[PDB]
């Protein structure tokens, strides 16, 4: 039907907090995903950027 | 429910369903098989009468 694309920077020691059923700094005061997510996550290092 | 997180909550709340709707299936079928074996007697008795 439609693809979301959501796009930030973060820290890669709270790379594992982004997933269904987690918990942490991220997953509770900057960004939350529903249980039932469908879709993919990708996540790629950016020091020199 | 007052312990762990939802996703597993989920699990154990999962196998407790099971297991209670099973015993509860068990309990259904043999109230059926007495139900038909009193069902014969009456009709044994109601023959008598």
């Amino acid at each position: 039907t439609n693809v979301y694309a959501d796009s930030f920077v973060i820290r890669g020691d709270e790379v594992r907090q982004i997933a269904p059923g987690q918990t942490g700094k991220i997953a509770d005061y900057n960004y939350k995903l529903p249980d039932d997510f469908t879709g993919c996550v990708i996540a790629w290092n950016s020091n020199n950027l | 429910l007052s312990r762990l997180d939802p996703p597993e909550a989920e699990v154990q709340i999962d196998r407790l369903i099971t297991g209670r709707l099973q015993s509860l299936q068990t309990y259904v079928t043999q109230q059926l098989i007495r139900a038909a074996e009193i069902r014969a007697s009456a009709n044994l008795a109601a023959t008598k009468m």
